[PDB]
């Protein structure tokens, strides 16, 4: 009409989308156990006891995952922790001199509870022993060591070796009071902002979403990291979902993400001491002393069927996007050892399973159901030493041996895909993945996809028939 | 009866009944306490977000409560100004503005004149305190 | 006349005749001032103290203007208000309140319902909006 | 019309028509923005110069926002208040205040009594709550 | 090096003014030295004793 006027309404639900500072929020009962964890340290804010999440009805949000700042802040963060942790431990450049290195001869009991039937720890790690000066002129001690033979290198003059890393970087021990158990991390925005959250449950990356909520910050995302698969995370909810920047596009990584968890059982049967030796002025270097008893590879238990179904089901859903071609997974091309092998963590001590009797398979037609048998698939797994977490961004650690026997039960939420561009196969209609690739970030992206920041705009205004009342 | 940001689907009519649910949470927030327990734990990674998760909260706040002081609306939620929407801003009648349309949508389409609306709400409000020092 | 808290032990009859010597005091202090002498001085000890020190004193202060914004009593030490006192906080007469008690053991009695007095003084100043706009 | 400080030359009475050039820039400013591109960035030599100018503004803008809420000119440019005059702080007619100095020369002259005329507005506002409490 | 050098300028050249030093480092092991020479200006070098050291 024509008596129409401004009018100011503070508070109005009105947001848009904007990058903030999340900071930490934590659990009480999971710390407080005075064990002084890597990630998710004591400095997080108690988070809320009863966490509130409000459902808005008719709200479509464009919510795009690849282009997540919340991922990004997390890696800084997850960087940060790590180089933080290592900075007060102990420098290992004591340790940078001649190792000359010899076979290992162990004795054990017979049986060892041989149902693997793998092999046994020796050809994989060697004593090494080194020169320490003595009062008498011209006398030297030789100091011992049982190394792995992925952490020495042969340069010259054969039966004399050294440490990997002397040549590319200073690597500080870890800390033996500190741990590397995953603490659950919420992500808390200050006030002001909210973290729009899609229910929808068979929902890809980017796209209209029509089930928003709002939540004043995330649920428990613990930074467990490994390369091949996702482990020990969160499910999906309504099916198998598969998600990727452009499925067109080879260079992009394919997150497979699972509704049914998968159970890997990774042990290590071995039995390892531990001796110190001091280096240096108040320091000393933690290294294993002998291996006396039960030897044998370390290695992971998967339930067979169970991963036998679940591969049927990814195919199924694979086959979606690839119409007409026949889907078979094949083991890693090449790269580094972090890429070709499974790589995790499991009580301090860092594992590289094989993962071919997963990975390869092929799947035609599904022309025949065939029947097999309850059986158990053993993956051996190598053990390093020496970490180089990340390429070139981390600092360089040593993990001092665990004393006895290790185990790690955990769930496969997830797998890493990549496939293969092939170009004149039109009438050999047939495509190939391979597991791991991608960076860390991947990990991150799938439990930060259905979070997006927004930050509150609570003034509006709009035409009301108020007019101010004028004083007189 | 609603929650936070609960009624952002809703038409504005009945999204201007719950202002004060999303006026309450400007500057209460988690983000208050200290810790889990009292090295340096000041300057940890964690101990800097925080620090400057406190300051992005106040500005925040502080950014709507210094236009609502030049505006003349300090201690009110729905405040009554003398500036007449002249139309060119937007022409939809007083029915189609407030009885389809969501908070989010208005926003939206005015966003090129909020730069002016913002101005001319200031400079009424100056003239009506001039208007008074040569009145009383 | 009394100075900062002098008079928290009078009656709260007599106690809040000083309420200006307890307001002066919530932003000014020491902490404004520079050093004795002005590396990165920005990050000593005494240095992240005193910044943590600055963001205290704003935050202290604005978490107590914010209600007051809310409930419509910006700009004023006194502020009335149309919210009815149920009794149920407090069945005590005129004289035992304002010649029988202080501050301090006032704020003890109520202070089950102060979560709850605050949501009610944030409604009323709401609906004394909503029945104006719909008014004028 | 004027930009920012533009009218400081003029006289008390000409220069007082763009009081609101000055007043919306009391926290607007580029140092809200994040960075050209964002270990520890926080840490940076320019990062503590930035988040220190952060907190400046925000007790700057705070230092008068505290006195106008207790004289009660909140959400007001110009506030007249019920303080008489002395004329001992000056003594000066209508003619030589508004006509004949300037802003900067006007609150040079009776920087004296500042201190002592922020008390008694202060202390004049209070005066006028406890008058309407036994009133109403 | 070549003989003519482009004596545009003709202010002088470089020999007189740079010194070939050897000495001995740690090699990325610390237990086995080397050998190492390089060019050093002559204002970044001082003679302490022990003449030609
Ligand atoms: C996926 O997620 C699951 C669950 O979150 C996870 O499985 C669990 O992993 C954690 C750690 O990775 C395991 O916890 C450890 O378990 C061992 C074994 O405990 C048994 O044996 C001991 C005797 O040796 C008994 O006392 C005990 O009751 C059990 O019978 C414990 O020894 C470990 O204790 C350490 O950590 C505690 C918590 O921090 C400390 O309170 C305790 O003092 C120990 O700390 C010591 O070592 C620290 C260095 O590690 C050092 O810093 C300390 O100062 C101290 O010296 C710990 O409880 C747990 O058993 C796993 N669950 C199961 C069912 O096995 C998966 O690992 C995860 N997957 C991946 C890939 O991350
Ligand atoms: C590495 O080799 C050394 C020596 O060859 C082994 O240590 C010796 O073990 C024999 C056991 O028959 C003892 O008699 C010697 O006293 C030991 N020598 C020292 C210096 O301790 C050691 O066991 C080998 N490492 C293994 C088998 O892991
Ligand atoms: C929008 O999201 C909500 C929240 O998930 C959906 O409510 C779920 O509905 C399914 C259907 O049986 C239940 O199994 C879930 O338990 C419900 N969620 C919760 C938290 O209980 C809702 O169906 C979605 N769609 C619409 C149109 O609202
Ligand atoms: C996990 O997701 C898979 C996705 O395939 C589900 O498998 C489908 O289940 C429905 C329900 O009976 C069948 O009609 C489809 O034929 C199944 N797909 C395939 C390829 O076999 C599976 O049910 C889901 N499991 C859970 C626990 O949610
Ligand atoms: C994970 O693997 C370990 C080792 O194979 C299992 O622990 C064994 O369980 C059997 C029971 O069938 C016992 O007879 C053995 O004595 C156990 N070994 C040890 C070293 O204690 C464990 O049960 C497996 N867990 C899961 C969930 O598969
Ligand atoms: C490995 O996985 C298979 C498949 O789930 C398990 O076999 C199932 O056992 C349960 C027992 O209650 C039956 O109800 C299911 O019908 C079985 N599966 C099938 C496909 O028939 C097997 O038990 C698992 N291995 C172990 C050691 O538990
Ligand atoms: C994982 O295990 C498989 C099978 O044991 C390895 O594949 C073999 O690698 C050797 C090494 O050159 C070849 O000679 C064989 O032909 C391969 N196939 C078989 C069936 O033995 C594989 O190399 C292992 N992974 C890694 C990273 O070494
Ligand atoms: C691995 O998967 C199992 C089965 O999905 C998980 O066990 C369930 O955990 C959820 C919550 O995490 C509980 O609500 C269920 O009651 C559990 N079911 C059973 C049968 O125990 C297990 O927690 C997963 N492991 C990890 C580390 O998350
Ligand atoms: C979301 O939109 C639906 C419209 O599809 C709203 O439902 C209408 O609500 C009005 C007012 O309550 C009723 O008069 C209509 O009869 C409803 N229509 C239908 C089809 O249900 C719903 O209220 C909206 N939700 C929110 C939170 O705003
Ligand atoms: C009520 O709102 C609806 C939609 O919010 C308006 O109807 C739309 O009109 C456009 C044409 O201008 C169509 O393209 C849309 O499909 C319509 N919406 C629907 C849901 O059908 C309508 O104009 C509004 N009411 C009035 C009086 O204008
Ligand atoms: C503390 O309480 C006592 C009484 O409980 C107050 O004493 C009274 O003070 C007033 C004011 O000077 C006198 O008129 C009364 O005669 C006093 N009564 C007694 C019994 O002495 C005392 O003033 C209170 N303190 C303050 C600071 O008010
Ligand atoms: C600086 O002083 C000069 C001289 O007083 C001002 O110029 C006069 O301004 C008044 C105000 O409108 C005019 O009426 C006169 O005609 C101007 N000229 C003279 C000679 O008086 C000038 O305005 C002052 N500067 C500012 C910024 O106001
Ligand atoms: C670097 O080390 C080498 C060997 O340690 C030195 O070479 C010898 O130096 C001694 C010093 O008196 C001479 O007596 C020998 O004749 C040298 N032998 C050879 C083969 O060079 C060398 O001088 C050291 N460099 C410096 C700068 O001192
Ligand atoms: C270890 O495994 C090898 C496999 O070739 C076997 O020959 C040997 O007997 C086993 N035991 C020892 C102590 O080497
Ligand atoms: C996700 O799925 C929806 C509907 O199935 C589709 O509109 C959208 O384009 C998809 N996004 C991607 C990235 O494939
Ligand atoms: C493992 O090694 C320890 C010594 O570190 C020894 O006492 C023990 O007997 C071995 N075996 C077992 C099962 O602990
Ligand atoms: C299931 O596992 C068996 C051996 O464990 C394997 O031979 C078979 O190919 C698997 N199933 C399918 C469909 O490939
Ligand atoms: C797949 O191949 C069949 C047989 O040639 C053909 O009919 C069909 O159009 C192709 N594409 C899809 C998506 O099925
Ligand atoms: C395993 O991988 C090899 C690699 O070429 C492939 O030829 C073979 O068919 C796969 N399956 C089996 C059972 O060997
Ligand atoms: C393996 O399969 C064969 C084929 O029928 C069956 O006879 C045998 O019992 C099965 N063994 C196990 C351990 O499942
Ligand atoms: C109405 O407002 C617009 C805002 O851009 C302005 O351009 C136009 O001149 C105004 N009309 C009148 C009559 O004030
Ligand atoms: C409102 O303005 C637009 C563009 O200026 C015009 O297309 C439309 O017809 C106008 N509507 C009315 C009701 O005047
Ligand atoms: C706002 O201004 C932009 C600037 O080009 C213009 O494209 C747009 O049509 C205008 N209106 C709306 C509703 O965005
Ligand atoms: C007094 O408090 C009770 C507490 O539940 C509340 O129900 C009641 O409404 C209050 N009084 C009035 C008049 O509202
Ligand atoms: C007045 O105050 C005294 C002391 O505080 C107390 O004992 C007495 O009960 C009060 N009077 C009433 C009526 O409550
Ligand atoms: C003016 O000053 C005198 C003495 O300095 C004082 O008595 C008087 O109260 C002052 N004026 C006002 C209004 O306070
Ligand atoms: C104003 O005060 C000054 C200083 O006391 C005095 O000299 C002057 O005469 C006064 N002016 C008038 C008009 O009284
Ligand atoms: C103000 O105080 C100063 C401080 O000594 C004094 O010199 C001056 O005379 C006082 N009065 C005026 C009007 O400046
Ligand atoms: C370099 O300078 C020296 C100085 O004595 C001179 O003898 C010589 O000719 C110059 N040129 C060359 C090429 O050496």
């Amino acid at each position: 009409a024509e008596n129409l006027w401004v009018t100011v309404y503070y508070g109005v639900p009105v947001w848009k989308d904007a990058d903030t500072t999340l900071f930490c929020a934590s659990d009480a009962k999971a710390h407080e156990t005075e064990a002084h964890n890597i990630w998710a340290t004591h400095a997080c804010v108690p988070t809320d006891p009863n966490p509130q999440e409000i459902y808005m009805e008719n709200v479509t949000e464009n919510f795009n995952m690849w282009k997540n700042n919340m991922v990004e802040q997390m890696q800084e963060d997850i960087i940060s922790l790590w180089d933080q942790s290592l900075k007060p431990c102990v420098k290992l450049t004591p340790l940078c001199v001649t190792l000359s290195c010899t076979n290992v001869t162990l004795t054990n009991v017979n049986y060892t509870n041989n149902f693997p039937n793998i092999g046994n720890i020796t050809d994989e790690v060697r004593n090494c022993s080194f020169n320490v000066t003595t009062e008498i002129r011209d006398k030297k001690q030789k100091v011992y060591a049982l190394f792995y033979k992925l952490d020495i290198v042969q340069m010259e003059n054969k039966n004399s070796y050294r440490l990997i890393n002397c040549n590319t970087s200073v690597c500080k021990q870890a800390c033996p009071k500190i741990s590397f158990d995953p603490i659950p991390i919420h992500y808390c925005t200050p006030a002001g902002y909210a973290i729009l959250k899609c229910n929808e449950k068979n929902f890809n990356g980017t796209g209209p979403c029509k089930n928003v909520s709002s939540v004043q910050c995330t649920h428990g995302i613990k930074p467990v990291v490994s390369t091949q698969l996702l482990l020990n995370g969160s499910l999906a909810e309504g099916e198998i979902i598969i998600r990727s920047e452009n499925l067109t596009n080879n260079a992009k990584t394919i997150i497979v993400h699972l509704n049914k968890s998968v159970e890997i059982n990774c042990t290590r049967p071995s039995n390892n001491t531990r001796t110190s030796v001091t280096i240096g002025p108040g320091q000393v270097f933690y290294r294993t002393g002998d291996i006396i008893g039960d030897i044998r590879k370390a290695y992971c238990e998967i339930n067979g069927t169970k991963w036998n179904e679940t591969l049927k089901q990814v195919v199924g859903k694979l086959k979606e996007h690839f119409p007409n071609k026949t889907i078979s997974f094949q083991p890693p091309s090449g790269g580094d050892l972090e890429i070709t092998m499974h790589h995790f963590n499991c009580r301090g001590e860092f594992f590289y399973c094989n993962t071919t009797q997963l990975f390869n398979s092929t799947w035609i037609n599904s022309t025949t159901i065939k029947e097999y048998n309850d059986t158990i698939i053993y993956l051996p797994c190598k053990i390093k030493q020496i970490i180089n977490m990340w390429q070139g961004v981390g600092q360089c650690m040593y993990a001092p041996p665990i004393r006895g026997k290790i185990n790690c039960v955990s769930n496969i939420t997830g797998i890493l895909l990549t496939r293969d561009g092939g170009d004149a196969n039109a009438t050999n209609d047939t495509e190939t993945f391979r597991p791991g690739g991608g960076n860390i970030k991947d990990n991150w992206r799938s439990e930060l996809y259905k979070y997006k920041v927004v930050q509150i705009e609570p003034l509006g205004i709009a035409p009301t028939k108020c007019k101010r009342r004028v004083v007189e | 009866i609603f929650g936070f940001l609960g009624a952002a689907g809703s038409t504005m009519g009945a999204a201007s009944n719950t202002l004060t649910v999303q006026a309450r949470q400007l500057l209460s927030g988690i983000v208050q306490q200290q810790s889990n327990l009292p090295h340096l734990l000041q300057l940890t990674v964690w101990g800097i977000k925080q620090l400057q998760a406190r300051v992005l909260a106040v500005e925040r706040y502080l950014e709507v409560q210094k236009f609502l002081g030049l505006w003349g609306c300090s201690g009110k939620i729905i405040c009554c100004t003398a500036v007449p929407w002249n139309s060119t801003w937007s022409n939809k009648s007083f029915e189609q503005i407030w009885n389809n349309m969501t908070w989010i949508e208005w926003e939206r389409e005015i966003s090129n004149y909020t730069s002016q609306i913002y101005d001319i709400l200031t400079e009424s409000q100056f003239q009506q305190d001039i208007n008074e020092v040569d009145l009383l």
